[PDB]
Protein backbone atom coordinates (compact mmCIF):
# COMPACT_ATOMS: atom_id res chain seq x y z
CA UNK A 1 0.00 0.00 0.00
CA UNK A 2 1.24 3.45 -1.03
CA UNK A 3 1.44 6.45 1.40
CA UNK A 4 -1.45 8.86 0.22
CA UNK A 5 0.24 11.64 1.71
CA UNK A 6 1.94 14.53 -0.88
CA UNK A 7 3.43 17.58 -0.74
CA UNK A 8 5.23 19.05 -3.81
CA UNK A 9 9.01 20.55 -3.39
CA UNK B 1 27.00 13.32 -14.55
CA UNK B 2 25.69 10.09 -16.94
CA UNK B 3 26.62 6.45 -16.37
CA UNK B 4 27.45 4.34 -19.47
CA UNK B 5 25.18 0.55 -19.07
CA UNK B 6 26.63 -2.43 -18.34
CA UNK B 7 25.61 -5.19 -20.49
CA UNK B 8 25.67 -8.76 -20.42
CA UNK B 9 24.63 -11.44 -22.72
CA UNK B 10 23.26 -14.43 -21.45
CA UNK B 11 20.84 -17.79 -21.56
CA UNK B 12 18.34 -18.28 -19.26
CA UNK B 13 19.44 -21.93 -18.90
CA UNK B 14 22.61 -23.29 -19.48
CA UNK B 15 22.94 -23.80 -23.51
CA UNK B 16 22.21 -26.97 -25.16
CA UNK B 17 22.19 -27.17 -29.42
CA UNK B 18 18.65 -27.75 -30.42
CA UNK B 19 16.80 -27.55 -27.26
CA UNK B 20 14.37 -23.79 -26.71
CA UNK B 21 15.61 -21.39 -24.25
CA UNK B 22 15.64 -17.95 -23.73
CA UNK B 23 17.87 -15.10 -25.06
CA UNK B 24 18.74 -12.10 -22.59
CA UNK B 25 20.21 -9.19 -22.82
CA UNK B 26 20.21 -7.04 -19.12
CA UNK B 27 21.37 -3.75 -19.16
CA UNK B 28 22.54 -2.32 -15.89
CA UNK B 29 24.18 0.64 -14.01
CA UNK B 30 23.21 3.45 -16.79
CA UNK B 31 21.97 7.26 -16.11
CA UNK B 32 19.53 8.71 -17.80
CA UNK B 33 17.00 6.08 -18.34
CA UNK B 34 16.38 6.12 -22.14
CA UNK B 35 18.46 3.25 -23.73
CA UNK B 36 18.21 1.34 -27.36
CA UNK B 37 18.75 -2.23 -27.08
CA UNK B 38 19.00 -5.09 -30.09
CA UNK B 39 19.05 -8.73 -30.02
CA UNK B 40 21.25 -10.04 -32.97
CA UNK B 41 21.01 -13.42 -34.67
CA UNK B 42 24.00 -13.76 -37.17
CA UNK B 43 24.25 -9.67 -37.19
CA UNK B 44 20.37 -9.42 -38.03
CA UNK B 45 17.76 -7.54 -35.47
CA UNK B 46 15.45 -9.96 -33.96
CA UNK B 47 12.13 -8.67 -34.55
CA UNK B 48 9.50 -8.21 -31.35
CA UNK B 49 12.00 -8.68 -28.34
CA UNK B 50 10.34 -8.13 -25.53
CA UNK B 51 11.40 -5.87 -22.35
CA UNK B 52 11.34 -5.55 -18.71
CA UNK B 53 10.01 -2.98 -16.83
CA UNK B 54 12.62 -0.07 -16.72
CA UNK B 55 13.62 -0.05 -12.43
CA UNK B 56 16.51 1.12 -10.32
CA UNK B 57 18.83 0.33 -8.04
CA UNK B 58 19.41 1.71 -4.77
CA UNK B 59 22.52 4.07 -6.51
CA UNK B 60 19.83 5.87 -8.60
CA UNK B 61 21.45 3.56 -11.89
CA UNK B 62 18.33 2.13 -13.77
CA UNK B 63 18.29 -1.62 -15.35
CA UNK B 64 16.45 -3.24 -17.72
CA UNK B 65 16.01 -6.88 -19.26
CA UNK B 66 15.66 -7.81 -22.87
CA UNK B 67 15.00 -11.38 -23.75
CA UNK B 68 13.55 -13.64 -26.59
CA UNK B 69 13.07 -17.24 -26.96
CA UNK B 70 15.48 -18.99 -28.66
CA UNK B 71 16.86 -22.44 -30.23
CA UNK B 72 21.05 -22.14 -30.17
CA UNK B 73 22.59 -24.05 -32.73
CA UNK B 74 26.79 -24.83 -32.61
CA UNK B 75 27.26 -22.73 -35.68
CA UNK B 76 24.23 -19.80 -34.90
CA UNK B 77 26.17 -16.31 -33.27
CA UNK B 78 24.18 -14.35 -31.23
CA UNK B 79 25.00 -10.64 -30.08
CA UNK B 80 22.83 -7.53 -28.01
CA UNK B 81 23.33 -4.35 -29.62
CA UNK B 82 22.79 -1.35 -27.06
CA UNK B 83 22.78 2.61 -27.53
CA UNK B 84 22.78 5.30 -24.69
CA UNK B 85 23.53 8.81 -24.37
CA UNK B 86 27.43 8.06 -22.84
CA UNK B 87 27.76 5.83 -25.88
CA UNK B 88 29.54 7.51 -29.66
CA UNK B 89 28.57 4.37 -31.61
CA UNK B 90 26.62 1.37 -30.48
CA UNK B 91 28.25 -1.49 -28.34
CA UNK B 92 28.00 -5.16 -29.96
CA UNK B 93 28.46 -7.87 -26.96
CA UNK B 94 28.45 -11.35 -28.11
CA UNK B 95 26.90 -14.27 -26.68
CA UNK B 96 29.61 -16.91 -25.03
CA UNK B 97 27.30 -19.83 -23.93
CA UNK B 98 30.39 -19.90 -21.01
CA UNK B 99 29.87 -16.44 -19.90
CA UNK C 1 14.36 -14.30 6.98
CA UNK C 2 14.35 -10.65 6.31
CA UNK C 3 11.74 -8.72 3.77
CA UNK C 4 11.82 -5.19 2.15
CA UNK C 5 8.89 -3.21 0.61
CA UNK C 6 9.85 -0.52 -2.10
CA UNK C 7 8.00 2.08 -4.51
CA UNK C 8 10.20 3.45 -7.17
CA UNK C 9 9.15 6.65 -9.06
CA UNK C 10 10.73 7.91 -12.23
CA UNK C 11 9.25 11.69 -13.36
CA UNK C 12 11.50 12.56 -16.76
CA UNK C 13 10.71 15.74 -18.64
CA UNK C 14 11.00 15.13 -22.31
CA UNK C 15 10.98 18.84 -24.20
CA UNK C 16 8.87 18.96 -27.11
CA UNK C 17 7.79 15.26 -26.76
CA UNK C 18 4.59 15.75 -24.09
CA UNK C 19 4.33 15.98 -20.67
CA UNK C 20 6.63 14.30 -18.46
CA UNK C 21 6.36 10.58 -18.19
CA UNK C 22 5.23 9.19 -14.40
CA UNK C 23 6.23 5.95 -13.25
CA UNK C 24 5.82 3.67 -10.36
CA UNK C 25 7.12 0.31 -9.84
CA UNK C 26 6.52 -1.63 -6.43
CA UNK C 27 8.78 -4.71 -5.11
CA UNK C 28 8.31 -7.15 -2.30
CA UNK C 29 11.96 -8.32 -2.39
CA UNK C 30 13.26 -8.92 -5.58
CA UNK C 31 9.16 -9.54 -7.12
CA UNK C 32 7.64 -6.90 -8.83
CA UNK C 33 3.70 -6.99 -8.07
CA UNK C 34 2.76 -3.63 -9.07
CA UNK C 35 2.91 -0.80 -12.10
CA UNK C 36 1.72 2.40 -12.98
CA UNK C 37 2.81 4.00 -16.15
CA UNK C 38 1.05 7.56 -17.16
CA UNK C 39 1.86 6.99 -20.89
CA UNK C 40 -0.76 4.40 -20.75
CA UNK C 41 -4.47 4.84 -22.48
CA UNK C 42 -5.81 3.99 -19.43
CA UNK C 43 -3.57 5.04 -16.81
CA UNK C 44 -3.53 2.77 -13.61
CA UNK C 45 -2.01 0.62 -10.56
CA UNK C 46 -1.81 -2.87 -12.79
CA UNK C 47 -0.94 -5.93 -10.55
CA UNK C 48 2.02 -7.80 -11.79
CA UNK C 49 1.62 -10.76 -9.25
CA UNK C 50 -0.62 -13.37 -8.64
CA UNK C 51 -0.41 -12.48 -4.78
CA UNK C 52 -1.80 -8.73 -5.33
CA UNK C 53 -4.59 -9.59 -7.64
CA UNK C 54 -7.04 -11.04 -5.08
CA UNK C 55 -6.67 -7.06 -3.92
CA UNK C 56 -10.44 -5.94 -4.18
CA UNK C 57 -11.50 -2.85 -6.59
CA UNK C 58 -11.11 -0.43 -3.82
CA UNK C 59 -7.36 -1.03 -3.39
CA UNK C 60 -6.88 -0.56 -7.01
CA UNK C 61 -9.22 3.03 -7.23
CA UNK C 62 -6.72 3.89 -4.28
CA UNK C 63 -3.76 2.86 -5.81
CA UNK C 64 -4.39 4.62 -9.11
CA UNK C 65 -5.71 7.48 -7.64
CA UNK C 66 -2.23 8.11 -5.76
CA UNK C 67 -0.60 7.56 -8.99
CA UNK C 68 -2.29 10.31 -11.00
CA UNK C 69 -2.17 13.00 -8.32
CA UNK C 70 1.69 11.72 -8.34
CA UNK C 71 1.78 12.36 -12.28
CA UNK C 72 0.75 15.68 -11.62
CA UNK C 73 2.79 16.78 -8.50
CA UNK C 74 5.82 15.50 -10.28
CA UNK C 75 5.79 17.44 -13.33
CA UNK C 76 5.44 20.23 -10.69
CA UNK C 77 8.56 19.05 -8.68
CA UNK C 78 10.28 19.14 -12.42
CA UNK C 79 9.55 22.56 -12.93
CA UNK C 80 10.69 23.61 -9.30
CA UNK C 81 13.91 21.44 -9.71
CA UNK C 82 14.74 23.40 -12.78
CA UNK C 83 14.01 26.88 -11.44
CA UNK C 84 16.09 25.76 -8.11
CA UNK C 85 19.30 24.87 -10.27
CA UNK C 86 18.65 27.81 -13.11
CA UNK C 87 18.35 25.37 -15.90
CA UNK C 88 16.64 25.88 -18.83
CA UNK C 89 13.41 24.97 -20.54
CA UNK C 90 15.27 22.73 -23.39
CA UNK C 91 16.53 19.55 -21.79
CA UNK C 92 15.63 16.77 -20.29
CA UNK C 93 15.51 16.09 -16.17
CA UNK C 94 14.72 12.75 -13.89
CA UNK C 95 13.16 13.05 -10.88
CA UNK C 96 13.55 9.89 -9.01
CA UNK C 97 12.31 8.72 -5.98
CA UNK C 98 12.44 5.19 -3.66
CA UNK C 99 10.65 4.94 -0.52
CA UNK C 100 9.52 2.05 2.00
CA UNK C 101 10.79 -0.35 4.98
CA UNK C 102 12.33 -3.42 5.65
CA UNK C 103 11.10 -5.69 8.41
CA UNK C 104 12.58 -8.84 10.11
CA UNK C 105 11.50 -11.90 10.78
CA UNK C 106 9.73 -11.19 13.05
CA UNK C 107 7.98 -8.95 11.33
CA UNK C 108 8.92 -5.55 13.11
CA UNK C 109 10.61 -2.27 11.65
CA UNK C 110 14.48 -2.97 10.60
CA UNK C 111 14.40 1.05 9.13
CA UNK C 112 12.61 2.68 6.86
CA UNK C 113 13.47 5.16 3.66
CA UNK C 114 12.28 7.98 1.85
CA UNK C 115 14.76 9.28 -0.55
CA UNK C 116 14.66 11.37 -3.75
CA UNK C 117 17.38 12.46 -6.32
CA UNK C 118 17.12 14.47 -9.18
CA UNK C 119 19.40 13.94 -12.19
CA UNK C 120 20.98 10.84 -10.83
CA UNK C 121 22.46 12.69 -7.84
CA UNK C 122 20.96 13.04 -4.42
CA UNK C 123 18.61 15.94 -3.79
CA UNK C 124 16.90 15.14 -0.11
CA UNK C 125 16.61 11.92 2.14
CA UNK C 126 14.88 11.06 5.35
CA UNK C 127 17.22 10.16 7.67
CA UNK C 128 17.59 6.56 9.36
CA UNK C 129 16.01 8.63 12.23
CA UNK C 130 12.26 9.09 10.22
CA UNK C 131 12.43 12.82 12.22
CA UNK C 132 15.24 14.61 10.04
CA UNK C 133 16.22 15.72 6.85
CA UNK C 134 19.75 15.62 4.57
CA UNK C 135 19.67 18.00 1.73
CA UNK C 136 22.66 17.57 -0.64
CA UNK C 137 22.60 21.29 -1.48
CA UNK C 138 20.90 24.65 -1.11
CA UNK C 139 18.23 24.27 -4.04
CA UNK C 140 16.90 20.90 -1.94
CA UNK C 141 17.67 22.72 1.40
CA UNK C 142 14.55 24.89 0.10
CA UNK C 143 12.56 21.83 -0.14
CA UNK C 144 13.74 21.02 3.45
CA UNK C 145 12.23 23.94 4.74
CA UNK C 146 8.74 24.16 3.41
CA UNK C 147 8.56 19.79 4.48
CA UNK C 148 10.27 21.00 8.34
CA UNK C 149 7.16 23.79 8.03
CA UNK C 150 5.03 21.01 7.46
CA UNK C 151 5.53 18.38 9.65
CA UNK C 152 6.14 15.46 6.83
CA UNK C 153 8.86 13.91 8.81
CA UNK C 154 6.40 12.39 11.16
CA UNK C 155 3.78 11.93 8.46
CA UNK C 156 6.50 9.52 7.04
CA UNK C 157 7.53 8.04 10.42
CA UNK C 158 3.65 7.84 10.81
CA UNK C 159 3.42 5.46 7.22
CA UNK C 160 6.70 3.62 7.66
CA UNK C 161 6.07 2.39 11.01
CA UNK C 162 2.56 1.49 10.51
CA UNK C 163 0.81 0.68 7.27
CA UNK C 164 4.11 0.20 5.45
CA UNK C 165 4.91 -3.03 8.26
CA UNK C 166 1.31 -3.72 7.83
CA UNK C 167 1.05 -4.06 4.40
CA UNK C 168 4.27 -6.12 4.25
CA UNK C 169 3.34 -8.33 6.34
CA UNK C 170 0.14 -9.11 4.46
CA UNK C 171 1.68 -9.45 1.38
CA UNK C 172 3.79 -11.77 2.95
CA UNK C 173 1.14 -14.01 4.06
CA UNK C 174 -1.15 -13.53 0.91
CA UNK C 175 1.90 -14.56 -1.14
CA UNK C 176 4.01 -17.30 1.09
CA UNK C 177 4.55 -19.71 -1.47
CA UNK C 178 6.65 -17.79 -3.49
CA UNK C 179 7.56 -14.45 -1.45
CA UNK C 180 8.34 -16.44 1.48
CA UNK C 181 9.87 -19.04 -0.27
CA UNK C 182 13.50 -19.35 -1.10
CA UNK C 183 14.73 -21.05 -3.71
CA UNK C 184 19.12 -22.34 -3.58
CA UNK C 185 21.35 -21.89 -6.58
CA UNK C 186 22.02 -24.80 -8.92
CA UNK C 187 25.73 -25.27 -9.19
CA UNK C 188 28.55 -26.15 -11.61
CA UNK C 189 32.20 -25.77 -11.91
CA UNK C 190 33.58 -25.19 -15.22
CA UNK C 191 37.34 -25.66 -16.53
CA UNK C 192 39.01 -24.18 -19.77
CA UNK C 193 42.77 -23.68 -20.28
CA UNK C 194 43.71 -19.96 -20.90
CA UNK C 195 47.48 -21.40 -22.46
CA UNK C 196 49.95 -24.77 -21.99
CA UNK C 197 50.33 -23.93 -18.23
CA UNK C 198 47.29 -22.00 -17.07
CA UNK C 199 43.33 -22.72 -16.56
CA UNK C 200 40.53 -20.55 -16.11
CA UNK C 201 38.05 -22.12 -13.28
CA UNK C 202 34.44 -20.47 -13.37
CA UNK C 203 31.96 -21.26 -10.35
CA UNK C 204 28.54 -21.27 -11.73
CA UNK C 205 25.39 -20.44 -9.33
CA UNK C 206 21.69 -20.18 -11.29
CA UNK C 207 17.99 -20.64 -10.57
CA UNK C 208 18.27 -19.19 -7.18
CA UNK C 209 15.69 -16.56 -5.57
CA UNK C 210 16.42 -14.31 -3.74
CA UNK C 211 19.40 -12.41 -5.76
CA UNK C 212 21.50 -12.01 -2.52
CA UNK C 213 24.29 -14.53 -2.90
CA UNK C 214 27.75 -14.85 -1.90
CA UNK C 215 30.20 -16.51 -4.61
CA UNK C 216 34.16 -17.02 -3.42
CA UNK C 217 37.11 -18.84 -4.58
CA UNK C 218 39.84 -20.18 -2.00
CA UNK C 219 42.89 -21.09 -2.71
CA UNK C 220 43.84 -23.90 0.38
CA UNK C 221 41.12 -22.11 2.74
CA UNK C 222 42.46 -18.34 1.83
CA UNK C 223 40.34 -15.79 0.24
CA UNK C 224 41.19 -14.77 -3.41
CA UNK C 225 38.93 -11.63 -3.45
CA UNK C 226 41.33 -9.54 -5.29
CA UNK C 227 42.05 -12.29 -8.06
CA UNK C 228 38.40 -13.20 -8.80
CA UNK C 229 36.75 -12.14 -11.55
CA UNK C 230 32.58 -11.74 -10.46
CA UNK C 231 29.94 -10.85 -12.81
CA UNK C 232 27.14 -8.52 -11.57
CA UNK C 233 23.48 -10.92 -10.42
CA UNK C 234 21.88 -11.36 -13.17
CA UNK C 235 18.08 -11.57 -13.75
CA UNK C 236 17.23 -14.98 -15.97
CA UNK C 237 13.77 -14.14 -16.77
CA UNK C 238 11.77 -16.89 -14.61
CA UNK C 239 12.20 -14.87 -11.06
CA UNK C 240 15.46 -16.60 -10.35
CA UNK C 241 18.77 -15.25 -10.66
CA UNK C 242 22.51 -16.49 -11.65
CA UNK C 243 25.68 -15.28 -10.96
CA UNK C 244 29.36 -16.69 -11.59
CA UNK C 245 32.80 -16.39 -10.06
CA UNK C 246 36.19 -17.85 -11.75
CA UNK C 247 39.63 -17.82 -11.24
CA UNK C 248 43.07 -18.46 -13.48
CA UNK C 249 44.88 -21.13 -11.81
CA UNK C 250 48.18 -23.12 -12.41
CA UNK C 251 47.33 -26.66 -14.74
CA UNK C 252 47.88 -29.33 -12.04
CA UNK C 253 47.05 -27.34 -9.01
CA UNK C 254 42.89 -26.83 -9.75
CA UNK C 255 42.32 -29.22 -7.18
CA UNK C 256 43.83 -26.82 -4.43
CA UNK C 257 40.88 -24.75 -5.17
CA UNK C 258 37.08 -24.51 -3.51
CA UNK C 259 34.36 -22.60 -4.60
CA UNK C 260 31.99 -21.31 -1.72
CA UNK C 261 28.26 -20.80 -1.95
CA UNK C 262 26.38 -18.89 0.49
CA UNK C 263 22.25 -18.66 -0.09
CA UNK C 264 19.33 -18.51 1.91
CA UNK C 265 17.86 -21.79 0.08
CA UNK C 266 20.64 -24.09 1.01
CA UNK C 267 20.09 -26.24 4.09
CA UNK C 268 23.90 -25.56 4.52
CA UNK C 269 26.54 -23.48 2.67
CA UNK C 270 28.10 -25.17 -0.10
CA UNK C 271 32.16 -25.89 -0.66
CA UNK C 272 32.44 -27.30 -4.38
CA UNK C 273 35.55 -28.14 -6.81
CA UNK C 274 36.19 -28.79 -10.47
CA UNK C 275 34.91 -32.36 -11.38
CA UNK C 276 37.35 -34.04 -14.04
Amino acid sequence: FEDLRVLSF
Amino acid sequence: IQRTPKIQVYSRHPAENGKSNFLNCYVSGFHPSDIEVDLLKNGERIEKVEHSDLSFSKDWSFYLLYYTEFTPTEKDEYACRVNHVTLSQPKIVKWDRDM
Amino acid sequence: GSHSMRYFYTAMSRPGRGEPRFITVGYVDDTLFVRFDSDATSPRKEPRAPWIEQEGPEYWDRETQISKTNTQTYRENLRTALRYYNQSEAGSHIIQRMYGCDVGPDGRLLRGYDQYAYDGKDYIALNEDLSSWTAADTAAQITQRKWEAARVAEQDRAYLEGLCVESLRRYLENGKETLQRADPPKTHVTHHPISDHEVTLRCWALGFYPAEITLTWQRDGEDQTQDTELVETRPAGDRTFQKWAAVVVPSGEEQRYTCHVQHEGLPKPLTLRWEP
